[PDB]
């Protein structure tokens, strides 16, 4: 249960900030909307830069260094 | 000392250079080399003598900055493609940090500042052992690393150990900065060939094991440190003497005898290649490396310098030395002139 | 003997030789690689269903599959 | 080169299960009892495929049926199901042993009025086999042919063909 | 450096010229460099005047003997009009060791350094005119 | 790139130009291996953990522990130069010339 | 010279701590398990050389995968572009917690 | 960064303390030697010891006693070679 | 107070490393390394670094520098600051500055890489199900999978001692 | 709020460390028969709050130093160790909940052997370095011997939580699985303390006085959560925190008793006597605990 919530949670992330991304840089030439730096065709485990980027400090310094100084 | 210690210490200087052999993993190389330095610190300073205290002081300073160097290559390799397999590295940069760390290791021009000054301060059994072994142990890691290291490294590092073992060489009569200057020609010698055919390089390191083997053997069998005390040899016993020509002229590499093997099948399958004038240039300096090895036979066997009396004292006394084993290796090093098809003997 | 001359060297060895025997008899020590074995860090990953196998059971209230019953009873 | 194909908003949205974590500890087993049948489901594409984005569907399935078993304990006994979280829930990290008399009154309540069978040691757990619908995935990791094979040298050696053929030293 | 030796020898030669005598100090420049480093790291000059002095001094003549010899070098492949022999930088090389003599003010080590650099010049030359790799080629 | 691993390759350089470069002391020069020893375990550590390389993640630990019995080593042969000299300076150890 | 005595004896005693997605104490992947794997079976009949000039693709993928350089260069190129665009002050933003 | 405030606090409430107090009231032996890199070496193989209570739960105990016996009774062979071999004496 | 803490610590390490390769007296070095270790100790522990930066913790500030200050103490006197040893530290802190001020006004500082400049919260975990801090069983191995290496281990520190008391006049 | 924990653990270290003088002088004082302190006020607290103030009072030492620095750095890194060495430590509810904080308090007590090693170097003349150098000496060859009994007592519960061991002491004490162990250790702890029986014959005196009691007392809080104790319901831990309290208090009472009446050992005798008996002795009782918990089928829960 706890697995789906996280891989519900995790494509929440990538498709809010994939459409976050799409607003945000249709200037620059090039960038497609999407693109894997990769080549195969699987589905990596995004680096939480992925995941929490541009959320601006708050909940992404209290979810990547929560449990490494969290008592 | 005791002997039991003494075989312990060997023992663990054998499953150190086993250990460099046998491995698949970076961290046990390195722990090889680490372990070969830490037995082969009390073999030196044998003695008590302040020499042998500075010259492992030099030889251990050294030693173990080449060896943190060689991890910082390592520790390199995996901040890129990261396994820890004996194979193809994964950076120039890398691959040069490790190169300089083994030419650190083994005897090369940049770094042979504390070779001759290792050698001098040392008796006979340490230098003797410091030689074979550590010339021994790197160059495996080379054979394994070879195909992927920038060439003008090896062949700089090559050019110059030869030029320098060559022109350096010309100026002591201490019989161990002798043997040193030569061992740093011959391992420019031996590294120049290993992007080529390595297995000229093992060949070419069996031949100088025997060789040097043979020349420390018969320093150990009467003990000198200068030309006249050989003079002296040449008084008490007459068959050291032509032993003294023989193995000499098979460090300098005559066509009729058995150290020549070496040069002329490195020229052969260097100059399958493009490489000709690098050939007569290697060639050229080991015709230059051949005058202090002349000089010497000149001052030993050939013309005589006047004796010393108790040398007439010393006639009574029939000579009582053990050899570990002197005649085999020397007709194994001298006349395995008609042997050269046991150049496939090796791979 | 030498229990006068250096004693707590020879309790030592006593007490390093029990060390080294009392696994070998031992009615326990299967009993320690079953428990260290049946305790799973992983998830316990499923399989494509059946090729009518008598084995690997549906519900986890199956008894079919193996289990555990030496735990709660000491 | 290639771009991901990431699934709509419209599959985006799930009744999500917003409970709080202690009661979603404490009413674990018979949760894996009752319901946890049809995810197997869902494990085994996650298994099969390394492809969330593709198994939602039983996601949701799990989704449902976690709600569904929270209404059914919610209509039911028991309220005091209540005060048994509520009892394991201060206890720092959520010990099972802390609460257990309360622990044995859930079961009773859930024994003699509704069913439900709680797991014995070790029921969760004994690799389990599931069936499904689609039929299972090829060659996930999504690569290209092995290149190249090595001709493998073989055949009865012919001695050598006039010696070392080197300088000389013939034969 | 292999950029600055590429920019020399990339040079058709030919005259494309004072770029050749630039490129010929830039590497006299930093040969004197080299050399003069290990000297001052195996000498302890002491004072750091003269280790600057000695510096200057090797750098200065290397340099002044890669300007002679790219001078003589564009005169020569001007004059001649044949840009295909080594006997310009046989020249070349001669007169380089002729001013190096003349730098260190002893007339027989210019007159050897003359023979000798003037063979190596025409040996590099010819080497470039046919041919030969740098160090390796390093297949079989 | 993770860009902290910049940093500590330069911290790296740093330890070992002062490591080559010592002026008086054997001591620093000592001390300057072991900081090197611990730019390398830190490297290797960030590595490891974001790699999730958690099989052989033994490499921190055991070459923490074999490069200090080197300096354990090192330790000892300073101090036998410093028993049979006065001092343990880069000088007075010109005598046995190359 | 290297020798084979690993695989002589039968003991494989050094095979273990060499790679990843060898079997871990309890059994959990790596990061990037699975790009290895298909560039092993890329590169395992092959004799090192068309290992370089056939699966490079492949092992592009994998190095992406350990380093992961580029996806980062792509992310800090988004960032500069998003603060000089705030910097301008074009749609004060809503990729943050709400619109 | 909970235990940086930790160590701050104390740190700095230390040396409000001591500057607090002050501005108010205004050859060798070898055997000196052999001690401590006896400690070096028996704490390092104290180290390579230590995480023996993480090991104790796998699928290869006997093997796992065997290795551990090893490294003390090693321990104990150096202990017991320094020991007879006067190198600890007076 | 903020996001880029282990870039700042290890700006402050790089400046202890500095701080004793610059040649001071050797306790003035060891009191520079001692810094150096407690904030390579704080950045390994910010990538967490369970165990390990706590473990070197007792080596290299528990065990190793307190013998390098031992025989600081015991050999070398240096009874009186000097313009060498200032001036290295002047220019270490100098090409340090230049660093980080190309590091933070511009994209990336290239020694010859390509070093992305930016604080690392990237990359890390995504909250993965750990449950035993993966660093914890990974050195809880060494005595299943780790017959050779310990063994060699143990051995090379007992050869350590007997070479130790050799050159220390054995017996 | 968490500042407020801090300061609730650091403010009654004073109290603690001046009433523990007041407590061992009058308890020497009845070990021996003398009463008093009791002219100053009622039995003398403000006999310990009078002499605090009276060193503060009382004008320093004039240097007479070598690095001014280095001389300031040393007690204060030995009174930060004596504050930060409170934290992971459970009665019933720690500061911080580790995954592992045994090894962080042998850490902390190699940093006691660095402040006594730099007070030493920076402090005088070579006649008290090389009576600080025996006294490094002597500290640092029990750093052996308490990590290897701490070893071997925590292998009988698998886990370095320490809340484990708070659970794991709930049926019996821990002093009866392993008496001659704990026995070894307490004799450990008498010397990390660096008191009677053992020998140690400055500025701050007062600094290196509170580092001396501090060490003493997180001694014997460790050895109370460590050996010993009682069992803790929870939503009600003044139950646990008064045993702990009193067994603390009765350890630490028969600490400075055990001080009170004997003669301090020869040097060579402590080393002696160190190495050639507690070192085997050590490894003996290491090597069983190793090899009964895979006799007896007990091995830990580490979860």
């Amino acid at each position: 249960l706890l697995q789906a919530e996280k891989d519900r949670r995790v494509l929440q992330m990538l498709r809010e900030n994939l459409e976050e991304e799409a607003t945000i840089m249709k200037d620059v030439p090039g960038w497609k909307v999407g693109e894997s730096v990769f080549h195969t065709t699987r589905w990596v485990t995004p680096m939480m830069g992925e995941l929490y980027g541009l959320r601006t400090g708050e909940e992404i310094l209290s979810s990547t260094y929560g449990f490494i100084w969290y008592t | 000392m005791n002997p039991i210690i003494l075989i312990i210490i060997l023992m663990t200087v054998m499953l150190g250079t086993i250990i460099v052999m046998i491995s698949t993993h970076w961290l046990l190389i390195w722990i090889g080399f680490e372990m070969n330095m830490l037995a082969i610190i009390p073999i030196m300073m044998k003695k008590h003598n302040p020499r042998a205290t500075e010259a492992s002081t030099k030889y251990f300073l050294t030693q173990s900055t080449a060896s943190m160097l060689l991890m910082m290559a390592i520790i390199i390799n995996l901040m890129f493609s990261g396994q820890w397999t004996v194979m193809k590295l994964f950076n120039p940069m890398a691959s040069m940090l490790m190169t300089m760390a083994l030419a650190m290791k083994l005897g090369m021009a940049p770094f042979h500042f504390w070779v001759p000054e290792v050698t001098q301060g040392i008796p006979l059994s340490s230098g003797l052992i410091l030689l074979t072994w550590q010339k021994l142990a790197p160059m495996s890691v080379l054979y394994q690393i070879l195909p992927s290291i920038n060439l003008d490294l090896i062949l700089t590092l090559s050019i110059l150990s030869i030029t320098i073992g060559g022109w350096g060489g010309l100026n002591q009569t201490q019989l161990r900065k002798i043997m040193a200057y030569s061992s740093i020609a011959h391992m420019g010698w031996m590294t120049a060939v290993l992007l080529y055919n390595p297995t000229m390089t093992l060949l070419n390191l069996i031949i100088y094991i025997i060789m040097t083997s043979t020349m420390f053997t018969l320093f150990m069998a009467n003990s000198t440190t200068t030309t006249l005390s050989l003079s002296h040899t040449w008084n008490k016993a007459p068959i050291m003497t032509i032993l003294v020509l023989i193995t000499l002229l098979s460090m300098g590499g005559l066509p009729p005898l058995s150290g020549f093997m070496p040069k002329w099948m490195i020229i052969q399958e260097m100059t399958k290649n493009d490489s000709i004038i690098l050939p007569t240039l290697m060639a050229i300096t080991a015709l230059l490396n051949l005058y202090f090895y002349m000089r010497l036979t000149y001052s030993t066997a050939l013309t005589m310098f006047p004796s010393t009396n108790n040398m007439k004292m010393k006639w009574q006394f029939p000579t009582t030395k053990r050899m570990t084993l002197l005649p085999t290796m020397t007709v194994l090093s001298t006349m395995l002139l008609p042997l050269t098809p046991i150049l496939s003997i090796l791979e | 003997n030498v229990w006068a001359k250096e004693p707590v060297l020879v309790a030592s060895f006593a007490i390093a030789g029990l060390a080294v025997i009392l696994p070998t008899l031992s009615p326990y020590t299967k009993y320690s690689l079953m428990i260290n074995r049946a305790t799973p860090y992983n998830y316990p990953v499923p399989l494509r269903d059946d090729g009518n196998m008598p084995d690997v059971p549906s519900h986890p209230q199956d008894p079919q599959g193996p289990s555990l019953e030496w735990l709660k009873r000491l | 080169p290639g771009i991901v194909e990431l699934p709509s908003l419209e599959d985006l949205k799930v009744q999500e299960v917003k409970v709080s974590s202690s009661v979603l500890k404490a009413a674990a087993h018979h949760y894996g009892a009752q319901c946890d049948k049809p995810n197997k489901e869902f494990m085994l594409c996650r298994w099969e495929e390394k492809d969330p984005r593709r198994c939602l569907e039983e996601g949701k399935l799990v989704n449902q049926c976690a709600l569904e078993f929270f209404r059914q304990i919610k209509r039911h006994c028991a309220e005091p199901f209540t005060e048994y979280w509520t009892c394991i829930d201060y206890s720092g990290l959520q010990l099972f042993r802390r609460c257990r008399k309360e622990q044995a009154q859930f079961d009773k309540c859930v024994l003699d009025k509704l069913g439900w069978v709680r797991p014995d040691l070790g029921e969760l757990s004994k690799v389990t086999k599931v069936k499904t619908d689609r039929p299972l995935p090829e060659n996930p990791y999504h690569s290209r042919a092995r290149p190249e094979p090595n001709p493998e040298v073989e055949g009865d050696l012919k001695p050598a063909r006039h010696g070392s053929r080197l300088f000389f030293w013939t034969m | 450096a292999k950029t600055l030796l590429h920019q020399y020898w990339d040079i058709p030669e030919g005259t494309e010229c004072h770029r050749k005598t630039y490129a010929a100090t830039s590497i006299g420049g930093a040969s004197g460099l080299v050399v003069s480093a290990y000297s001052v790291a195996l000498k302890t000059p002491t004072s750091f005047l003269e280790g600057v002095a000695r510096t200057g001094r090797y750098t200065f003549t290397a340099a002044a003997i890669g300007a002679i010899f790219g001078l003589t070098s564009c005169i020569s492949a001007q004059v001649r009009e044949k840009p295909d022999d080594p006997l310009n930088y046989l020249i070349g090389g001669c007169a380089g060791g002729l001013t190096l003599g003349a730098r260190t003010r002893s007339y027989g080590i210019g007159a050897a350094a003359c023979a000798y650099m003037g063979l190596t010049a025409a040996l590099v030359k010819m080497g470039q005119l046919e041919g030969w790799k740098v160090f390796a080629e390093p297949k079989v | 790139m993770s860009l902290v691993y910049m940093n500590i390759m330069m911290a790296f350089t740093v330890s070992l130009t002062g490591l080559l470069m010592y002026r008086s002391h054997l001591m620093s020069s000592l001390l300057c291996l072991e900081g090197m020893m611990l730019s390398l375990f830190i490297l290797a550590t960030l590595m490891i953990l974001n790699s999730h390389f958690t099989l052989a993640s033994m490499m921190p630990i055991i070459l923490l522990v074999f490069a200090a019995c080197e300096a354990a080593l090192g330790l000892s042969l300073l101090v036998m130069v410093s028993n049979t000299y006065g001092t343990d300076y880069v000088q007075n150890l010109n005598l046995l010339q190359c | 010279p290297f020798f084979d005595v690993q695989k002589k004896l039968g003991v494989d005693l050094d095979h273990w701590m060499t790679i990843q997605s060898a079997e871990q104490p309890h059994r959990i992947p790596a990061r990037c398990h699975a790009f290895e794997k298909e560039w092993i079976e890329c590169a395992h009949g092959i004799g090192s050389i068309r290992a370089e000039k056939e699966c490079k693709i492949e092992f592009e993928d994998f190095r992406e995968c350990l380093l992961r350089q580029k996806t980062m260069k792509r992310l800090n190129a988004i960032k500069r572009q998003r603060d000089k665009l705030i910097k301008e002050g074009k749609y004060t933003p809503p990729p943050h917690h709400s619109g | 960064m909970n235990l940086m405030i930790t160590l701050l606090t104390n740190f700095t409430l230390a040396t409000l303390l001591v500057t607090i107090a002050f501005w108010l009231p205004q050859p060798f032996s070898m055997k000196f030697f052999l001690v401590a890199i006896t400690f070096l070496l028996f704490d390092l193989e104290i180290a390579l010891l230590l995480p023996l209570p993480w090991a104790s739960q796998t699928t290869n105990l006997n093997t796992m006693l065997t290795m551990a016996l090893l490294l003390i009774f090693l321990l104990a062979v150096s202990l017991a070679y320094e020991w007879t071999q006067k190198g600890l004496e007076w | 107070m903020m996001t880029y803490i282990v870039f700042i610590l290890s700006i402050i390490f790089v400046m202890g490393f500095v701080g004793f390769s610059s040649k001071p007296s050797p306790i003035y070095g060891g009191l520079g390394l001692i810094v150096s270790g407690g904030v390579g100790c704080g950045i390994v522990l910010n990538f967490g670094g369970s165990f390990l930066g706590l473990m070197v913790f007792l080596i290299y500030l528990g065990g190793m520098m307190v013998v390098f200050g031992y025989t600081t103490a015991m050999a070398t006197e240096q009874y009186p600051s000097n313009k060498v040893v200032l001036g290295t530290f002047i220019t270490g802190l100098l090409m340090e500055f230049l660093m980080v001020y190309y590091v933070l006004k511009d994209k990336e500082v290239e020694i010859v890489f390509k070093f992305n400049g930016m604080g690392d919260w990237v990359i890390y975990d995504t909250g993965d199900s750990g449950f035993f801090s993966e660093e914890a069983m990974g050195i809880a191995a060494l005595y299943s999978y780790g017959t050779w290496l310990v063994i060699v281990t143990g051995w090379s520190l007992l050869i350590g001692v007997v070479v130790i008391m050799e050159i220390t006049r054995g017996n | 709020m968490f500042m407020i924990n801090v300061l609730t653990l650091i403010i009654p270290i004073l109290l603690a460390v001046a009433f523990l003088t007041l407590v061992e002088r009058k308890v020497l004082g009845y070990m021996q028969f003398r009463k008093g302190p009791n002219v100053v006020g009622p039995y003398g607290l403000l006999q310990p709050i009078a002499d605090a103030i009276k060193l503060f009072i009382k004008e320093p030492l004039r240097p007479a130093t070598s690095s001014i620095s280095m001389f300031i750095l040393a007690p204060i890194l030995a009174l930060t160790l004596a504050l930060t060495m409170w934290i992971p430590l459970p009665m019933p509810y720690p500061l911080i909940n580790m995954n592992l904080g045994v090894l962080f308090m042998l850490a902390m007590s190699s940093l006691a052997v660095y402040s006594i090693l730099w007070s030493g170097w920076a402090s005088n003349s070579k006649y008290a370095l090389i009576g600080a150098l025996r006294a490094v000496a002597q500290t640092i060859s029990y750093e052996v011997t308490l990590a290897i009994i701490l070893l071997s007592v925590l292998l009988m519960n698998g886990s370095f939580t320490l809340s484990t061991l708070i659970i794991t002491q709930e049926q019996v004490w821990l002093i009866f699985p392993a008496w001659p162990l704990a026995m070894m250790w307490f004799i450990s702890t008498l010397a990390e303390t660096n008191r009677a029986p053992f020998d140690l014959t400055a500025g701050p005196f007062a600094l290196f006085f509170m580092a001396e009691y501090a060490n003493i007392i997180m001694m014997n809080i460790f050895t109370t959560t460590l050996f010993l104790g009682a069992f803790h319901n929870p939503y009600m831990p003044e139950l646990y925190t008064i045993n702990f309290t009193i067994k603390s208090l009765l350890l630490s009472i028969t600490f400075l008793w055990i001080r009170a009446s004997y003669p301090r050992f020869r040097y060579d005798q402590l080393m002696h006597l160190l190495w050639k008996n507690f070192l085997p002795l050590t490894l003996a009782l290491c090597m069983w605990h190793v090899s009964l918990p895979i006799l007896l089928s007990s091995i830990p829960p580490q979860t």
